[PDB]
């Protein structure tokens, strides 16, 4: 009864100090990631038989 | 080619036989499903079915014929997320007590309780039965307290005859589908032989209805 | 007097404090960034593989170590240890229960762990010397359900139930060590990051929770969705996490920012989204719905990039392996079949 | 003229490449069909392709300029495998019959029973049993003609038809008694009972208007070796190698499940 | 902790038949393919049989086949071998050997005890010299040479290295040329490339000492070299 409508309090009490980031900068963070690594997904880009051991 | 691979396709094909011949020993067997109520009568009907946490499960036999049956109430959690792994079963049990009308809304409960098992979208196929537990205990309830107690919308007399056949035809109007499937009733008694008997029948029943349904004489 | 209700009304004045406090700082959507973006091609991938060994129900699966092993559970108490090259199975292992949810693999090669509706996760061996498929432990702290667990690591496990919380369990002493008690919802699915430091569990109350491993304790609480959550998967980098749910729309959810950034909706059928997963770069979300469908969607378009053939009943586990060269959807008509 | 009849001939053909086959797929890649009650639906289907691609070419060569070649010594063999794989499909026809006969005679207790490895016995049983009919034109000794001594064709013509068509036809309506007794919200019933007869109806119809014929001119052949118009009996014969390509088109559309593994089938190119 | 029962008999003149036994307990004896090891007294390995586990491959070498038979009883959990037409060059030590042959196994792993009977074109493998001084410190390079490329584009490279103890049976070392066997120690750095092997034994202790055999198991029957063992001086 009270237990329950204190520990809501508690948890909006403590979800209260986050330093958060920009949502431009955790955007260009995603692009930077996807960029960068382009290059090692072979699923983005198809790979030939001799990089494949499946065909 | 095939260095050890002569050894390997080996054991790739004897624990391959091994799941065929395992898994028709499983698919050959008959299953009962049983639902229920919230302690309603899931511990009277099993006495005779005895023996040859979550869920736990009966393995008896009858006729040289082993059955098995799942229950349902042991798990204290919603229905929306695991009823569907409890298809391809041949027969649904719904055990309904009959002493409860008084006690609060639990046989208003249950009737919605079977309204959601008779319209799912995953049992469109298996035919369900319901029992009606109490029958000697039901007897003198009419005399105090009469069946329209929270029923305005239906007159009746104060027989026996006419309260245990009400709450049989108020169960069996509540599908909206009629075709595929059958709702058996049977009110049970204290006796060991005819208490499960019909029910063997019943099942009978149901694969001569499945077999209606695989010759396509139906 | 009857300050409860006061207590109560404090949920509404911090919330509306704390959490609508994003509209000087949410600012930035993803149309002006992912403008000037290229897209991937429509992407032509067939069916390499074909498993036929099971005879039931398929939606537990996890990747072994080094890309090669597989692990699935049918309906019939059966766990099989499949591999990806040669179409071989080495493992056949009976189970004492029939029914099971879900099921995982060790990260370093070992142990095999599943569980369903008996609240018994079992963990089992396969490196014994000593007949091969044998019981190490068999876990038992819950009443519900068990709907998926995963491995930290040789010794621990972190499992979750339908009793509106998930658990860290110990393999060395057999008992449990935390309980993450305070969640609404039946917990339907989990996922962590790769260094095992945080995970993100699901739920029936649409929210998607970021726990804590160590300390025990709720970190963060999001929100978003109409309905129930079935698959939640976490992206490579630690940024991001995909949440799907019954409403056709599958979202993506953001940690550093705190904002929900991107909805995936298929306005043709509107059947639910029962699996996620990631690529290994980004830019590939699969999507394995409940219209006989696996989807490819791109991260940053929100358009389709193609589409994959069904089954006779619906695609309920995906899965990309540790190098991005293999993807495994499971279905209910025992066909796990291997794409390109 | 004529070779454009034969023609239609080879579409006849053509459709037994079609179906029966096409049968055997959809035993091999489904869920729903996992049944043990297939194995003689992939065995009939066996039997229909071997009665085709092996008989029916040199039927046609036999029947269009009518003189027997392509060795000497092959007539023997050609009459044992028309025998043989004709007969084998009769008595797959009266085994599934009577498999249906079992089915809702004893329901519990005969699903205990019905395992893939007694299936596999009655299959070889059978087969077997064709092999002992098409065995005394191997043992006991230009037109390859059909004609063995008196003892042989009354007892072959019994046990190939007499015998099988009598226990599916008396099978068939015990059949139709059974589900009579288990029909008895009134629509439902009354159509329902013209769906069940008219399937009955058209079971043992076809097969007797599709064999007997050829049968009753073979066999009153030795009852009183006193017609033989020659028109009507090519003509039996033909229609008796008809049900190789009827048999696909009726033990198939009357259940949910082959119609659905075919649409499954056939929307995958379209 | 699984035991190997085994048995023994006297010396045979040439042209008896018998029959020997190899019982097992511990693991689930149906689900190992079983080999027959037989070691002359001149420290040679040679092979003799295998059964698989399904009873459905038998398995001989060339100077083997005709008069061997090979039989084994699952419920009863035993290995039998009937010998018929025995010589005087044919009878030596014995082992029974329990084998699995899956991704990520150990084929001869563990043996047994065996038997002792006395009287009165394959692959070529090099292994010389059997005369190497080492000291608990010194390293070794045991020459190993194979004329069959290895390389199956697989890429498993199927070369064994054993060590025999003396007093008892032989046991594992290196299986598939870059593993390790269970209960062995690191010391085994084992590498090579197609035609070429090395097994670099660093940090050596005066404790293991014994005859290190090399395997080669591409194609059958089992081929083999002569033998390389250490000494102190
Ligand atoms: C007795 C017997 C049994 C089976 C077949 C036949 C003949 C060759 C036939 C009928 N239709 C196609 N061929 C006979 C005569």
């Amino acid at each position: 009864s009270i237990a329950q409508a204190r520990k809501l309090v508690e948890q909006l009490k403590m979800e209260a100090n986050i330093d958060r980031i920009k949502v431009s900068k955790a955007a260009a963070d995603l692009m930077a990631y996807c960029e960068a690594h382009a290059k090692e997904d072979p699923l983005l880009t198809p790979v030939p038989a001799s990089e494949n051991p499946f065909r | 080619l095939s260095a050890e691979d002569k050894a390997a396709v080996e054991r790739s094909k004897m624990i391959d036989r091994n799941l065929r011949e395992d898994g028709e020993k499983a698919a050959r067997e008959v299953k009962l499903l049983l639902l229920g109520a919230g302690e309603s009568g899931k511990s009277t009907i099993v006495k005779q079915m005895k023996i040859i946490t979550g869920i736990v499960e009966t393995h008896f036999t009858f006729k040289d014929l082993h059955f098995k049956m799942f229950d349902v109430g042991g798990q204290r959690s919603e229905r929306k997320k695991w009823i569907h792994c409890f298809e391809g079963v041949t027969a649904i049990i719904f055990c309904v007590a009959l002493s409860d009308y008084d006690l609060v809304n639990r046989m208003h409960e249950s009737m919605k309780l079977f309204d959601s098992i008779c319209n799912n979208k995953w049992f469109t196929d298996t035919s369900i039965i319901l029992f009606l537990n109490k029958k000697d205990l039901f007897e003198e309830k009419i005399k105090k307290s009469p069946l329209t107690i929270c029923y305005p919308e239906y007159a009746g007399s104060n027989t026996y005859e006419e309260a245990a056949a009400y709450i049989q035809c108020q169960f069996e109007d509540l599908n909206k589908r009629k075709d595929t499937k059958e709702i058996y009733t049977h009110f049970t008694c204290a006796t060991d032989t005819k208490n499960v008997q019909f029910v063997f029948d019943a099942v009978t029943d149901v694969i001569i209805k499945n077999n209606l349904k695989d010759c396509g004489l139906f | 007097q009857s300050e409860l209700d006061q207590l109560r009304q404090e949920a509404e004045q911090l919330k509306n404090q704390i959490r609508d406090a994003r509209k000087a700082c949410a600012d930035a959507t993803l149309s002006q960034i992912t403008n000037n973006i290229d897209p991937v091609g429509r992407i032509q991938m067939r069916t390499r593989r074909t498993l036929r060994g099971h005879l039931a129900k398929i939606y537990a699966m996890h990747w072994g170590t080094d890309s090669r092993l597989l692990v699935s559970a049918s309906q019939d108490g059966k766990l099989i240890i499949w591999d990806s090259y040669t179409t071989n199975k080495v493992h056949a292992i009976p189970l004492r229960s029939s029914w099971v949810m879900t099921c995982a693999y060790a990260p370093s090669g070992n142990y095999v762990a599943c569980g369903g509706l008996d609240n018994i996760c079992s963990i089992y061996n396969l490196k014994t010397r000593e007949g091969n498929v044998r019981v190490s432990r068999e876990l038992a702290g819950h009443t519900g359900y068990l709907s998926c667990c995963r491995f930290l690591d040789d010794n621990q496990i972190v499992t979750s139930s339908g009793d509106t919380t998930c658990a860290l369990w110990d393999i060395e002493t057999g008992q449990q060590t935390t309980t993450f008690t305070g969640h609404t919802g039946d917990v339907m699915s989990l996922s962590l990051a790769p260094d095992t430091r945080l995970f993100v569990s699901g739920a029936c109350d649409a929210s998607a929770k970021l726990w804590d491993v160590r300390e025990g304790m709720c970190r963060q609480t999001f929100t978003g969705h109409e309905s129930d959550i079935n698959a939640i998967c976490f992206f490579p980098n630690g940024n991001a996490f995909a949440t799907g749910s019954d409403d056709a729309t599958c979202r993506l959810f953001d940690l550093r920012a705190d904002q929900e950034l991107m909805t995936y909706s298929h306005d043709n059928i509107i059947c639910g989204i029962t699996s996620v997963s990631f690529s290994k770069s980004g830019r590939l979300l699969l999507a394995g719905y409940d219209d006989f469908n696996c989807n490819v969607w791109d991260a940053l378009k929100a358009d389709r990039a193609g589409v994959l053939a069904g089954h006779d009943n619906r695609v309920s586990c995906l899965g990309v392996t540790d190098d991005g060269m293999a993807v495994a959807t499971g279905s209910w008509d025992s066909f796990l079949k291997i794409w390109n | 003229a004529t070779a454009a009849i034969a023609a239609a001939i080879t579409f006849l053909i053509l459709f037994t490449i079609f179906g029966n086959a096409l049968v055997i797929l959809a035993v091999l890649t489904s869920r729903s069909l996992r049944a043990p009650q297939n194995l003689f639906l992939v065995s009939l289907a066996a039997a229909d392709i071997l009665v085709a691609t092996l008989i029916i070419p040199f039927s046609l060569a036999n029947e269009l300029l009518g003189y027997w070649y392509f060795r000497r010594t092959w007539c023997e063999v050609y009459l044992a495998l028309d025998v043989l794989f004709c007969t084998s499909s009769i008595v797959h026809l009266c085994a599934i019959s009577l498999d249906r006969y079992w089915a809702v005679s004893r329901a519990l207790e005969y699903n205990s029973k019905r395992t893939p490895r007694r299936i596999k016995c009655i299959i070889l049983t059978v087969w077997l049993i064709a092999a002992v009919i098409s065995l005394p034109p191997l043992i006991y000794k230009p037109q390859c003609k059909l004609n063995q001594e008196a003892w042989y064709i009354l007892a072959s013509s019994i046990g190939s038809f007499f015998a099988p068509c009598l226990i599916m036809i008396l099978v068939y309506l015990r059949i139709y008694l059974i589900a009579k007794r288990s029909n008895r919200r009134r629509r439902a019933q009354l159509t329902r009972e013209k769906r069940f007869t008219f399937v009955l109806a058209v079971v043992i119809g076809v097969f007797v208007l599709c064999w007997f014929p050829f049968f009753f001119s073979y066999s009153l052949g030795a009852i009183c070796p006193c017609k033989v118009p020659h028109g009507l009996f090519q003509f039996f014969f033909w229609i008796g190698y008809c049900n190789s390509s009827l048999n696909p088109v009726i033990y198939t559309i009357f259940n949910q499940d082959f119609r659905r593994a075919f649409r499954r089938i056939l929307c995958r190119p379209w | 902790d699984v035991q190997l029962v085994e048995s023994g008999g006297g010396l045979v003149q040439p042209g008896g038949s018998r029959k020997l036994s190899c019982s097992a307990s511990g693991f689930a004896f149906s689900s190992f393919g079983m080999h027959w090891v037989r070691q002359a007294p001149e420290k040679g390995l040679e092979w003799v049989a295998y059964i698989s586990s399904g009873s459905g491959t038998i398995y001989y070498a060339d100077t083997v086949k005709g008069r061997f038979t090979i039989s084994r009883d699952d419920p009863k959990n035993t290995l039998f071998l009937q010998m018929t037409s025995l010589r005087s060059e044919d009878t030596a030590m014995y082992y029974c050997v329990r084998s699995i042959y899956y991704y990520g196994s150990s084929p001869f792993d563990f043996w047994g005890q065996g038997t002792t009977l006395t009287v009165s074109s394959d692959i070529v493998m090099t292994q010389a010299t059997s005369s190497v001084p080492v000291t608990p410190g010194e390293s070794v390079s045991i020459s190993c040479r194979s004329s069959k490329s290895l390389l199956h584009s697989n890429g498993n490279t199927y070369l064994y290295w054993f060590l025999q103890r003396p007093g008892q049976s032989p046991q594992l070392l290196i299986y598939r040329m870059s593993n390790l066997a269970s209960g062995v120690p690191d010391r085994f750095s084992g590498s090579g490339s197609g035609t070429a092997f090395t097994l670099t034994i660093s940090r050596l202790e005066a404790e293991d000492v014994g005859v290190y055999y090399c395997m080669q198991h591409l194609e059958y029957p089992l081929t083999f070299g002569a033998g390389t063992k250490l000494e102190l001086k």
